[PDB]
Parts: C-alpha cells; structure tokens; sequence
C-alpha cells in the first residue's frame, strides 16, 4: 500500500523474473501475489498482478499440463468463494 | 514476535468525498506492531462514544440514533445479529459474557449474551447515563445528573428476581455531567480506586466500596476521555483545549499513598504533556497499549494518532479514516484460556423458559487418568513399564 | 557510575519508565535479532 | 559415525535372547529416547544402515511368533514414534497392522494394553499431518475398533467377560480419546460401545460385580463423547437429550429413594412426583437399552442416584463439539430437591415428617445414605462452577444455601466438610466480596468449623488431612473475598489466631492487606509482627513490611 | 437409641451372606467410620448391644473358615482401630492372633497385605500406651515377624519365590515401620532380614529378575533402619560402618566400570585405584554376606553403581537413632570421581584418554552408561542438601562444579537437565546470593538451557514436560537468589522474556523486586505493566498495591 | 495465649552480701507469659555483654576475660563442655550451627558445632571486635577501631580455601568504638539494611551490600545497646544517660523511603520513651518480645524491667538477680522443623581428617509409598480397597 507505484510494479516484475530464472517456485510466487491481488486497493497493481498470474499459469501449462498446480489454484479459488458469499472478492477468481 | 492489535470505530457522515475510503465500512480492525495495517472491515455501522465492546468471539456496536446493537462474529468475520434493545442506548461495556448498557433515560441493562436474559434496573438516574465501568463484582454508572451509582453484579443478576434493584452507594461530589469513568484492576475493599471525569473541569479519585473521595484534580479543560496506565501508576486525560495531560499517583508530590496530602486538598494540573492542532481536534477517545508505553487517540476529524510517552512528545498520525473516530479498544497479544466459547449469540427475549446456558465446552483437560501419563510421556513411564513386565511374566 | 539515589528503587516500581524506548531489550513485539542487530549496552559486551 | 546409543541398541538386540528382551526393555527404551537424530533423518552411511537394520529387527519382532518379542516390539515402537518424528510416522504403516495383530492374537494383556496405548499415541500423532490420516489412520481404525469391540463385547449372557475391568478401562479410555478426533469413522461402532459400557455408568450393589472408579469415569466420558459421532450435525441435540434424560432418571430414582420422607419441594421446571408403591422394597431400572441395569434396595437406589449425579458431573467435565443448551434451571431444581431432604440431628426424627407405612430399618438406611448424595451434589456444583466460571454468578445464591444446609446437616462427616470447603472457596472467589450481612452470618459456622479443623491439625486445639488442607486453602479467602465489615470481631480474631498458629503465609498476607473495622471505627491491631518474624526473607512479606508501616 | 450407621452395619452383617461381604465392604467401612461414637465408649442400651453384637460378628468372621469373611474381618478391624481408640485397642487382643492366623493360612495375597497393613497400624497406635505394649506387642511380635520372614524367605536357588515382589515390598515396609519402635524384639530377626533382602538393594541385569522400585527403596530403608536393633547402643557405629562399606563398594564397582578410561582423579581420602585386568568383560560382586550378588557386564556394573548411589541416597532419606558421623569427605571424593568421567561430544572420540587394549563396544557402552550414574550422583547431592541445609554451605562450591560439568556433558539428556535444575534450585536457595562472578559465568549455560526449555514448552521458541516444570520452578530463583550485578544484560533480558512469555507470576514479581542496574547505575524498567495485565487480581499484585491500604 | 520464655546471664560478683538467689548461679531461664517463673538455672558462668547464644538444644556462654565458652545442654539440664578457644572472647553469636566469635585481638572465628572445624580470619581489625551480627549470607563485625567489616559466609566456610580471608566492604564513617549492630530481616541487595551504634554519639543505618550510609542519627547519649521491633518500624535504643529512645524509621518524617530527606542530612532524636533512675542505672541489654508489645532491659543492679510499647505505661520490675544482667535473649514460642538435631557438640580440633558431620537425623517423611497412605488414611482409600477386592476375586 505505502510503496511508490513504479517501485511496487518493479518488485512484482522482479519476482516474476526470478520465477523465470527458476530462483523461486511458482507456488511461492502465487502465494505471494494472490492475497495482494485480492486485498490491494491499487487498480494498476491488481491489474498487473492478475496479468502476471495469468502469464505464470500459461507458461507453466504451455509445455505440459501441470495438474498439481491447477488443482491447488482451483482449490484456492474455491476456498475464496466459499469463505464469504457476500464478499465481492470472488470476481477475481471468476475472471481468472 | 507478538502482534499488538486494536479495533477502531467511526460515526457520522464522511467528512470528505474520497472514493479511496469505503463509505459503508463502520468498524476497522488493525495491527499496531510491527507495522500499521488494516486487517478486517465490518460494514454498515455508526458507533458513538463508549458504544463499542470487543471480545475474542464478538464485536458489539451500539448505534447512533438507533436502539440497536450490531453483533459481529470475528470467527466468521461478519454481521451476526441485529439486537434491538427496548429503549435508547448511550453507552455499553462488556464484562465477560454480559453486556452492560447505560441508557438515555437513566436505566441500566444487563444482557447475558450466552443465556439471552435481560435485567432492567429502575431509572435511578434522572438524566442520561453517560459512562459505565465494570469489574467482576461491581458496576459503576456515572450519568448527566452529576451522580455516580455503585451496583453489585451478584445483586443485579440472579435467578427469580422480582425486587427492584437499588444501588449500594452514590458518589455525588461533582457538579456537572460525568464524562468518563475508569476503575483500577484491583478488587479488594481498601486498595481499589476509581477515577471520574466530569464537565466541572475535575477528576475525582474515589474508593467506591467505602464511598470516600481520595483525591480531586482540576484541569483547565473538562476531560473528554481518560484512561489509566496498565500498572495503575498514572492517568492520561484529554481536554477540550486539545491538550493531553498525565497525572502520576506516586511522584515527588504523590496524589495517593502515605506521602500524599489530605483528601480535601485539591491539586491543579497545568503542565501539558501534549497538544493537538485546531484542525486536528481534541481527542475524542483514548486508549493505552499493553506495555503502557504508547497511547492511541481518536479525534473527530478522522485520524488516529500514536503517542510515545518516553520518546515522542509530538504525536504521529497513523492513518486518516475520513470520519469521526469515536472508540479505540486494544486486544491483548496473548491468548486467554477460557473453558467456554461463545460461537453463537442468543438474542434477548421475554418468555417463560427454563434457565439455559448456551456455549461450546472447550477441552480443558479436567479429567486425568493413569493412562494419560503413558500417553503423553515420551517412551513409557518406569513404574508402569516394570508393572507391565511383571504382569507379563 | 551514578551516585546513590534514596528514592530510586521504589520509584522504579511505582512510577512510569523515564528511559527513552523502554523494554527494547525484551523485543517482544519486534522481529528476532541476529548477532549484528543485537544491542550491546555495556562496554563489556561491546569489547567482547 | 552412528551414535553409541544406536550401536548399543543394534548390538544388544542382535545378541540378547528374545525371551529375556522384556527384562532389557527399560534399557532399550532409554537408549531409543537418546537416539533422536538417527531416527528423524529423511531416507550409505553407517547411521542409516543401522537405522534400517533396527527398523527391520523391530518388524521381525512384531511379526514373530514370540510374545516376548511382540512385547519388546510394542515398547520399541512406542519409543520410536515418540522420538523420530515424521519419518518414523510414515515408516509405521506395517507397524499398525502388527499392533492390531498383537491385540487379535492370544497375547498377554499387559502387551495388549501397551499396544492399545501405542495405537492411541499413533492415532493422536497422525492428526498433525493431513496425508497421514488419509493413508494410515482411516484405513486401519475400523479394524482397531473391531478388535477392541470384539475384546470388550460380552461373549454370552451366562458367560462373563474374559478380560478384567482394568482392560475394560483401558479400552474405554482409548475409545474416548479417539471418538473426538475420528468421529465419522467411529460412527458405526457407537451402538456396540453404548451397549457394552451400559452397566458401568451407575453400578449398584445388586449387579454383583465390583466396578472400578476409573472404569466408571472412563465409561461416563465415552458415553458423553459418543455424541460426536451423531450424523447430520446432531451432536448438540443428542447431548441435550441425554443430559435431560439423565436429570429425569435422577428424579425417578430420587422418588424411590425419598419415598420415606414427605417433601415440600416444588418444581419450577414443572416436574411432578408420581406416586410410589408403599409396599415392597424400592425398585428401578430395566433391561431396555435406554434404561440402566435394574436395582433393588434403598442402598442400591442411593448408589444409582450418586452414579447419576457423577454422570452429570462428567457432563461438565467433558467437552462438546458444538454449542449446547445446558439445563441450568433443571440442574438447580434437582440439586434443590436433593438438598432439601437433610439428615436429622440427634432427636429430630420425630420433628421431620416421614411416611408412616415405611419401615424404620429402611428409614435408618435412608438417613445413612443421605450424606453420599449430598457429597455428590456438592461435587456437581463444584464442576458447574469450574466450567462456567463467571457465568455461575447467577447460580451463586442458591449454592450458598445448599452448601450451608448440607454442612449443618452433616458436620460430622469429614468428606462433606472437605467438599464444602472447596465449594466455599470457589463460590467466594466468584461472588464473595458483595455478599449481604445475612449470608455472612449464615456462613459463620463454616468459618468456625474450618478454623477448628486447621487448629486440630496444627495441634493447638494430628497430621496432614484432606479436610485440613481444604480448610487451609479456604482460610485466605475469608480475608480476601469476604466483607470484613459484616464479620463479627470474634470471628476476625479467631481467623487471625488460626493464621498465626497455622503459620499460613498467604493468610497472614491477606489479613494484613485487609484490616478489620469495628462499628466505632477503631483499628484492630495487625499481625504483621508475627508475619515478618515467621517469614522474614519472603519477597511479598518484604513489600508488605515496607509499605504498610509507611 | 442406636446410631443409624451402626444399625445398618448390624443389619447388613446379619442379612448378607459371607461370600458377598467383600463387595459390600466399602459400605461397611464407611458406615463404621461414621459410627465413631459408640465404639469409642468404654464397655444395657441398644448402642451397647449393637456394639457387642458387632464385635461378636468381627470375631466370628475372623475365626471363620471363609476367606471372604476373613477379608471382611480384616477391613472391619482396620476401621474399628482407626475410629475406635483405646477401648478398641484393648479389645483387639484376639484380633492380633486372628490376623497372624490369616497370614499363616493359604489366603489371598490382597487379604494378607491388608492384614499386614492393619497389624502395622495397630502396633503404631499401640506404641502410645505403654501398658498395652507389654500386654500385646511383646508376645505377638515374634510370631508376626516369623510369619513375614517365612513368607519372604528364599526357598532355594532353583526354586523361585512363591510370593510376588510387591508382597515382599509390603512385608519390608511393615518391618521398616516396626524396627524403629521395637528394636530389642526385632534384634533376633535382624540376621534373616539381611539375607532375605540382600538381592534387592542394587539389582542388576545379570540376575534375570525384575525388581520393583518400591521393593528396592523399602529394602534399602529397612537395612538402614536395622541399625536401631544394634545391641549396646551400636546404632551409630553400625551406621558409619555400613555407609563406609557402601562407599567402598561404589569405589570398587567404579574401578570395574572405569577400566576403559585413564582417570586423572587423585583421592583426597586414601583410596587407590587398584589395577583391573583388561581381558574380558568387567565383573564384580560375590556370594558372601558382606557383598552384593554377583554381576558380569559393563551395563550390569553401571546398574550396580547406580543402585549403590540410590542406597547412599536412602541413608539421608532415613532417620537415625543416635547422632552419627557422616563421611562427607568420602562422599564428595566419590562424587568427584564419578563426575570426572565425562562422555565425549560428537566427533571427539580422541578427546578422552582411554585404554587402547579395550574395544569400542565396552568404550561406547561406558559412554552411554555415564548419564544414569551422573543423575544418581545429582540426586544424592539433592538428598544431602535436603538433609543438611546450612551445614552444606561448605560443600556449595564443588557441587556446583560437578553439576555444571555433568549438565554440559549431557545437555541433550532431559532427565539430567531436570535433575540439574532441581539441584540448582536447592543450591541457589542455600548459598546462591553471594556467588562470585566466575560461578555466575559458569552457571550461565544452565540459565540459558532452562530458559530455552521454558520457551519451548510455552511455544515461543503442547503439554508441560517435567524438564519444563523443573525449569519454571527454578526461574524465580535466578532473580531472588542470584547476584544481578554479576549477571550479563543478555541473560537478564532472556530471563525477563522467559517470565513474560511463559506467564510466571512469581518470576515477574521477582524481576520487579530485584531490578537490574546498568553500567550507569540506573535501573532497568520493571516488568510490572505485563504482570498487572496478565494477573490483575492475584496476590502477587495485591501485595504490591499495599501503599493504598490506609 | 502463647508461652514466651527468655534467658538471662550474669557477670561480676554479687552486689549484695545477703540475697535469696544463690551466689554461684550464672544463667537463668524464665517465663515472660503468662506469668513470671524461673524454669531453670545453669550453674557456673560469667557472661560479658553480647557473649550469650541460645539454640533449641544448647546455651553457649563466653567467660569474662577468659578464652572459654561454657556450653550447656538445654535438653539435659547440665553443662556439656568447657570449650577453649585460641583467643579470649569479646563477643559471640550463633547462626545455624556455627558459633561466630569476635576476639580481643581483632580476629574473627567460626566454630562449626557439628563438625569441629574452627575457621580463623587474619586480624583485619586492629582492636577488639566489640560487636557481631550475622545473616544466612553475610557476617557483620564492628570493632573499637571505628570499623565495621562485611564478610561472605560461604567464602569463610569454604573447605579447602587456603587464601587469607578478606572482607568484601568496610563500613567506615564512624569515629569511635562501635557498641552495637542490628540487621534487617531481609537479605536482598536493594532492600536490606544494618544499623550501627557507636561511641560517637550516633547510629548509622547502612546498606551493607552496597556500602551506602543510608541514615545518620544523633542521640544525646552514646548508645549502649539496641533492638529493632519485629515489624522493622522502630529501633529501641538504650543510652548512657539512663534513657530508652525510639527511632521510628517510617513514621511522620521517614528516615528511609520516597518521603525521606537527603542521606547527608542528619536526624537528631531527643525525645526519651523511657527513663530509669540512677539507682537502677542505664540498661545494659535490650530485647523485644515476639509480639513486639513488650520490651525487657537488663541493668547492672540486677533489675529486670518490662516496658509496654503499646500502652506506654510505667516500667514494671519482674525480679532481681542480685548482680549485673548483661544478656537477655528471647526464645521463639514456636518451633521450626529441622531434620538434624544437635544432641552433642564437637570440640574444635586442628588435625588432618575427613569432613565429618555429627547430628541425629529426625523423621521428616522424606520418602513416600502407596502403603503409607493406607496406614495414615482413616480406613482405606476407596480405589485401594476396590483393588484389594478385585485382587481377592
């Protein structure tokens, strides 16, 4: 919330770059990005985090279907919907 | 790493048309240490002064211009109940599993949240009950009639009660409306005290079980809000002059203790610990952290500010909530073991029913057996092992 | 060392702490400290 | 380099004969508890080689023919699962089958009991890891419950149980520990457990079987925690139904017990006492599943009533899965009815009203059986106070009257006086500081009795007694949580002298913290010179001396 | 008229058959204990008739052929002696011979045990009245001793004991109670008791018999208290000779277990390390009266040495008839020798100088055998402290050295750490307030280990381990009885963190009352804001609020 | 009530030729409450001031200008020992089982009455050690060189310590011979104190673990002897001008505390609580009862005076011992459970031997068993009896 916008999208892009360089894992990157995606007030931050999540899923399932990763993310989205029906946070899982 | 959390509430319309701050959110739950953040939000609430209560299961929020208390489940994080109390609400506190409500007509309401039983005292206060403090044996109700009444909980709440409830004592040395009440954590007959702040620019330290006035303090401004430090050494008061003062019980000139002067002698406090700017506003609510080194003040311009007594004379703004902050209550960083959990609440109802208690029984390990030692002991116990060997042979 | 204060022992119990940033040596509400971030108030630990 | 403890373990298991391995079990257990690092490492070094050999030898002993080897295997498995963590947990899948085979085989019952404890420890430790419950606990637990119910089931109507009641107690304790964690798996066995442990809830003298106390609380806990296995979230409904059925059984038994005495008690809940047959011995119970085993005789009725009151105590001693509706009004009405019938003093038999037709021998049996019933009622009150804490303040006023009436009726009973002291301490720590003058006056004989017990134990009218210990624990409460203004001066002087002669540091601290005020206002002298001279180097006494004197 | 309890007792004894009397025994004993009045009166009213009939029933049941009636008579005699006084003491003359007849008859062993307990209590109560002693105890004691000794007498080498070791333990406990009060009567039997209880003083793993700890303790206590029966006031001489022989046996066993290592310990009392052959396993003991049964093997020698250390502990746990000269110099020399053998750390096998003619198996069995011996030494030091108090202040410095050395040797052993915490609490409560900076510095690692254990239990690094309990009982002592001017600020900070995060109210109060000065001389801020917020209405803060009492 | 007893000692020849008391008798053991009677007499001794010590088993009495401590067996009624010391005794006390003796040569000795050890210190003083006091941890020795030394008890009692013993501190602000010493009940470093009394017309209150001089009191006459009250509120002091004064430490003007003055400021006491005639003479020894209400003084003419501190009445003469009463010691009416009883003592011997401790071991229930509960419990325990039943069947 409190960082500058350019610095915070640089941090997100650098985390995605470290995932590309295989320093960190896809599960670690997604568990970092997703609560910030659902709880961030910044529209640009939410848009870029959503774009990076979609790009990470595409790059993971491009060479072969990663059933474990898909199952974990689907379970996470299902829990997000199941936790609070009246909340509007499920639209991110819907868009994904 | 212990995490210190506090709960904030707002009242009234938003001060500025800012789309960043959500309009419908009433109650915020934050973190104070190590970094400020907003954990959770509760919507559709406008809480006046002294109408917020919090416990590990629920948040109780009395409503401005309504005779409603909103009950919020923290475990489920949502609106659980809309409790409609029969007559208007001015203040409320929570002491265990009972909500004590001071009303605007002078009545006192005791609502057991687990059994759904409501006890209504007769209107011994001829105007509105402004402040209510509670200890597990006493209830102190200070009202706008310049009167403070002391009640016994065991006398207020019992089974098969038909007699009208009468206060044990009345403390009426003030000359104006009682703004605030605080009570020392002690419960002994002679070591306890209570500090009462009224609109006659005075705070009186009383011994409420004996009904004796221990000390009288005069401030340039009448105290809007007032809180004792955790170790019962000092009082922090805000004033209408936007200034915050501190009074020490046991200093070089002690207010209480053997070295203190006569009770009839009145001490004047004129040295300001801190002050807030005119555009900030006087501190509407005050709260003290667990260690007691830090204070949080809520001001009707919407900002929550932190005071560090040792380090910073000037307070530091944490955030601006765009609406008048009326209550700040701290949550203890340690978890407390309680044999019952109040998962669901029971609404107040007037009907002929048997006295029923509704709570989930927590596992407190009250039952112990000899096999429990073998179960929780690493390896086998020596005596049980040799007994097993002998009975095998 | 500072000379003897006749009313310091009881004022340490019955008065608020006057030390700037009290309870910093506890670090109850902060992150755990490694060797570099540990505090060394006395010259014995500093010299060591 | 494997540890010396590990290589001693492997060498001793290789060399020692299997029959004398049980004698070396205490040494091997301590050595395995020392072997922390080798067992916790993830799956070639000599450490890993000899860990593999040690586990292979454990499996060989467990699947071997020798009962001594099976006993040693059970002990070593318990030590390994207590030490090795998650690797030893996941390498225990054949060990669970072997432990079930120990129970199924005709092994000695000490080996069976150790297998039961080891399996309970396994099923408790597996709860931390979600996958391990999926792979190990849930496939093998119905087999474990089937083996336990096969051991515990009565083989025939004429044939008694082959196992002792201590083994019954061990099985009940294990199933009580497991129904909380694996309720849906233990659901189909609820019918057989409830039928098997039915006689042990409230055993009477007519059963001709001596049931141990530990088996009694374990049976009570199992039949209360069997409400966890209710389908479609019916745990709260079954709990409330069972506790109200127990209160009804208490009332129906109390009719047959109290048929000699005419009662003036009325029910706020609405229970009406049905008429009882004047002829014959009192009787109750049935062969039906919902009823308890039948009893005959007034002593049997009193034992049944005491067992039912202890079952109600176990209700407050056991946890619940979901919020439940506790019938506090019904329990208070039951305790009021059972405390209004008091034993006489010497010569009050003609004073209190009695049935004319009933026998005088049965009457004497009744008022000999009354103090046990009052003891059970006071214990139930203590459990209610402990579980509810500040929510028993509404209930607090009637408990004082019940305690005073019970203690004044039977002040010759040391057990009744003791439980009165614990109950008094509890209710005074909850609501004692604002008791009215009438309550302070009626609690005065309890104060005198407690001080007399303390002085008799101290010799200033013996040794340590439970009654003396309870009264000594109660003694500081008379200063801390009782109004000193309502106390007469002789009671305060007796309390101060009792504290001084008993050398009770907490009592002297409380007495100095709470000075006595008479009617005029004259300050009674403090006992601080006694306290400082008796306990000079105590830190609380030092602060009290440095502060009260100023 | 008659009391209802006595009426029910007589009616149950009349109606109930003898076979079902033991399962109605808890009824009868409770009612008899309630009926304290008429039995205590000297010995026509209904009370006197029922008491005479009741005593007649007791006599008939004890003379009856039914073992159930005999068991009921034993329990009823015990109750009558307990709540009957001097009239029952005089009327219990045939009851003594009846109880001895119960012991002699082939009756169940629970009945024999209860008869033994009843006889022991009867003699204990008879000791008060001197005429009753000469009337009853003097003729009957040789018969009771003869019966007990023929019960616990070993039949042959090939023939094992017919009675279990717990029954032997009960016999040993009864004789331990009786030898103190009656010395001259038990003087002829002193020879047979030593031969009977020789194999249970320090049992080893080479005897192929598992001996209970209660039997071991009672045999040790009885062989120590047999010096009461020494003729011509030779009690002190026999006590000194026995303890010196035990110390010599410890030294000779220590040679055999320590043949593997080169010892740098030089005796300050006169003992010299005799050479031990380096071929074959260590062995010791013999078949003579003055020495313990033989053992062969290093683990057996370690068990023998540990049992002898526990026998030395029982010397201070038992009283003495006359003043005795305790060989404290020999005890400290022995404990120094046993604690100077430190097992090596990981990867430090060359650290300790050792005999190169003895193999790894003996070496690494010794490195596992040391911690139990060190634990026994620490318990012996605890017993010496608990017996002497201020007379052990001369022994304060080197016992701290041994404790620190053992704790640093066995930091990974929870039992050793727990015993070190207990001994540290005792020594610091004794003479810990004047320790120098060097002693504080060498006690620092134990402080860190205790704080780590408490924080591990509290979850700020679950159930409470005994190590955690012993460290939490030691945490306030680190403030109250330790020089805070010699303590590093990091240690004080760790102690305050441990107290606050573990909710130790005594430790928080001790921190508030023993503030830590910095180098500037200013006091550290007090914990008290945490103590009041955790325990607001406790006696700990109620004492600190004494400045408001007026 | 409770039976208080006290012991008196006599030095010098009998003053009057004809008296009812026997001339040889040197020690009396009396009763103060409820009535005065002479329990026992001990035959031959001449005890100077501060040369008497009473335990529950023995009475130790130093002789006048001889190096002889007469030891009397209080549990046998006779004299047990004529123990000779290397130097003459100026003062002696008893702590635990150690007789602490200050000699005429500036030497401090500790005699372990149960082992026979005689630890000697180097002559750190340069005149005779006038007064001695002890804690469980420290030994205070004040002498005629206006010097008071603090010694560590563990350092003094270390077995193989061959280095020369040295005092930790030297409380030296006095300018004349130290007459008396008293020690506060507490042993903590921050809250204990010790009071001196010297011939420089003064008494100094010290913190004997930090060396700080906490308070200075000037009397009109030089103190001879003193005693603290049981509650450590007052210091009753006898002076040379035949008067008893009360130094109230924590009263209207506190000597120590938050309301106290500067330590450099000296407090002068001039109000006598009691006065004795020149016929009676000034009090040679003072002692205060268990309750603290009663105070006993010894006078060189043989009078024993009782002073009521609470009632403030006239002194009452109890008995006349016909010669100077140099010592008065009260025995506590309650008994402390001690597992070792010193039936006999060991005379000091300097020879090479093992450390041997000689005492009788008392029954203290240091062991526990399941059968002890069965014996001590009235009847049988229910679980044990039920186990006996199922073992029978």
């Amino acid at each position: 919330t409190t960082l500058d916008k350019d610095l915070r999208e640089k941090v997100v892009g650098s985390l995605v770059l470290l995932r590309r360089k295989d320093v960190i894992d896809s599960v670690s990157l997604l568990t970092t990005l997703f609560p910030i995606l659902i709880s961030s007030p910044s529209k640009s931050l939410r848009t870029l985090i959503y774009t990076k999540i979609i790009s990470d899923l595409r790059e993971s399932n491009a060479k072969a279907t990663n059933h474990k990763l898909n199952r974990t993310i689907q379970t996470v989205l299902h829990n997000l919907l199941t936790s609070d029906r009246t909340s509007s946070k499920g639209l991110w899982a819907c868009r994904i | 790493m212990l995490t210190e959390e506090f709960v904030s509430a707002i009242c009234g319309p938003p001060l500025s048309s800012n789309t960043a701050i959500a309009k419908d959110v009433g109650i915020y739950c934050h973190t104070l240490s190590p970094s400020y953040s907003v954990k959770s939000t509760f919507k559709k609430s406008s809480v006046p002064v002294n109408c917020l209560a919090v416990s590990d299961t629920h948040i109780f929020a009395g409503q401005h211009e309504k005779a409603y208390v909103h009950v919020y489940s923290r475990l489920r994080g949502n609106q659980e109940a809309f409790v409609a109390l029969p007559e208007r609400i001015r203040c409320l506190i929570l002491i265990g599993d009972i909500l004590v409500v001071g009303t605007t007509e002078g009545r006192l309401m005791l609502w057991e949240i687990c059994t759904g039983r409501l006890v209504s005292t007769p209107a011994r206060h001829v105007q509105a009950v402004s402040c209510v403090a509670a200890t597990p044996s006493h209830v102190l109700t200070g009202s706008d009639d310049s009167d403070i009444h002391v009640w016994s909980l065991s006398q207020l709440l019992e089974l098969d009660s038909a007699a009208e409830h009468e206060p044990l004592r009345t403390l009426a040395n003030h000359r104006a409306a009682i703004t605030a009440l605080a009570v020392s954590p002690s419960d002994s007959a002679d070591t306890n005290f209570c500090v009462s702040a009224s609109k006659d620019k005075s705070c009186i330290i009383w011994n409420y079980q004996t009904g004796d006035a221990l000390r009288t303090l005069i401030f340039p401004g009448y105290p809007l809000c007032m809180s004792l430090d955790p170790s019962s050494r000092a009082i922090f008061v805000s004033c209408e002059d936007s200034s915050l003062y501190v009074a020490e019980m046991f200093g070089e000139k002690p207010l209480l203790g053997p070295g203190s002067e006569d009770p009839s002698t009145v001490v004047q406090i004129s040295t300001p610990f801190g002050a807030t700017q005119p555009d900030v506003g006087p501190a509407s609510c005050l709260s003290v952290s667990y260690d007691g080194t830090m204070l949080l003040t809520g001001h009707p311009r919407g900002q929550i500010m932190r005071w560090d007594i040792s380090e910073n004379k000037s307070p530091v703004e944490l955030a601006n909530l765009n609406a008048a902050v009326t209550n700040l209550i701290f949550v203890s960083p340690f978890l407390t073991s309680k044999p019952t959990k109040t998962v669901n609440i029971i609404k107040p109802s007037q009907a002929e029913r048997a006295y029923t208690f509704t709570a989930q029984f927590e596992p407190m390990s009250f039952t112990k057996s000899r096999l429990d030692s073998l179960l929780n002991a690493t390896g086998f116990p020596a005596d049980a092992l040799e007994s097993a060997i002998v009975a095998f042979y | 060392p500072l000379p003897y204060k006749p009313r310091a022992y009881w004022d340490n119990i019955y008065r608020l702490p006057t030390t700037p940033n009290p309870f910093a040596y506890l670090n109850l509400f902060g992150l755990p400290r490694d060797e570099d971030s540990e505090m060394y108030p006395d010259r014995m630990s500093r010299l060591r | 380099t494997a540890p010396p403890d590990l290589r001693v373990v492997c060498h001793r298991l290789a060399s020692t004969p299997v029959d004398s391995l049980p004698r070396l079990c205490p040494l091997l257990i301590n050595h395995v508890l020392r072997c922390g690092g080798p067992l916790s490492e993830p799956q070639t070094s000599e450490t890993a080689m000899l860990v593999h050999k040690f586990r292979t030898h454990i499996t060989s002993l467990l699947t071997g023919k020798s009962p001594a080897g099976r006993f040693t295997a059970v002990c070593l498995i318990k030590a390994v699962i207590d030490v090795g963590g998650w690797e030893s947990l996941r390498s225990a899948e054949p060990w669970i089958r072997g432990l079930i085979g120990v129970l199924q085989k005709p092994d000695p019952l000490s080996s069976k009991e150790l297998s039961i404890v080891t399996l309970t420890k396994l099923y408790i430790l597996l709860q931390d890891y979600q996958t391990l419950i999926r792979e190990m606990a849930t496939p093998t637990l119905p087999g474990y419950a089937t083996a336990c119910l096969q051991l515990i089931k009565p083989p025939a109507s004429g044939r008694p149980l082959k196992v002792p009641l201590n083994f019954v107690d061990t099985v009940a304790w294990s199933l009580s520990k497991l129904v909380v964690l694996y309720s849906t798996t233990m659901r189909p066995f609820s019918g057989q457990i409830k039928s098997a442990l039915r006689p042990y809830i409230a055993p009477t003298s007519s059963d001709n079987v001596v049931v141990p106390q530990s088996l009694k609380e374990n049976s009570r806990n199992l039949l209360i925690l069997l409400t966890y296995t209710a389908p479609k979230n019916g745990s709260s409904d079954e709990w409330v139904k069972a506790i109200r059925a127990t209160i009804l059984d208490c009332h129906t038994t109390a009719d047959q017990v109290f048929r000699a005495v005419r009662e003036s008690w009325e029910s706020t809940t609405g229970y009406h006492i049905q008429p009882v047959n004047a002829t014959g011995e009192p009787s109750g119970g049935g062969d039906s599943v919902d009823e308890l085993p039948p009893w005959s005789g007034l002593q049997a009725g009193a034992e049944r009533l005491t067992g039912l009151l202890e079952y109600l105590t176990a209700y407050f001693n056991n946890p619940t899965r979901a919020p439940v509706n506790v019938p506090l009004g019904e329990l208070l009405d039951l305790t009021t009815r059972l405390t209004l019938v008091i034993p006489p003093s010497l010569g009050a038999e003609d004073s209190i009203e009695t049935n004319p037709a009933i026998g005088r021998d049965e009457k004497a049996e009744l008022w000999s059986a009354l103090p046990d019933i009052h003891h059970a009622v006071l214990r139930l009150h203590c459990a209610i106070i402990r579980r509810l804490e500040a929510n028993a303040i509404p209930l607090a006023t009637d408990i004082i009257d019940q305690m005073v009436r019970v203690s004044t009726a039977s002040k010759q009973l040391p057990s009744v006086r003791e439980t009165a002291y614990i109950l008094a301490k509890e209710i005074l720590l909850l609501a004692g500081s604002t008791l009215p003058k009438l309550t302070v006056d009626i609690l005065i004989p309890l104060i005198q009795s407690s001080c007399h017990d303390i002085l008799t134990a101290a010799g200033h009218a013996s040794t340590a007694s439970p009654v003396s210990q309870a009264a000594s624990a109660l003694l500081p409460t008379f200063f801390t949580h009782l109004p000193q203004k309502h106390l007469p001066p002789d009671i305060r002087g007796l309390l101060d002298r009792t504290a001084i002669l008993s050398h009770n540091q907490s009592a002297m601290l409380a007495s100095c913290l709470h000075p006595y005020r008479d009617s005029r206002g004259r300050y009674y002298p403090s006992i601080l010179p006694f306290l400082v001279r008796r306990f000079p180097r105590d830190e609380s006494v030092e602060v009290l001396r440095s502060n009260l004197v100023k």
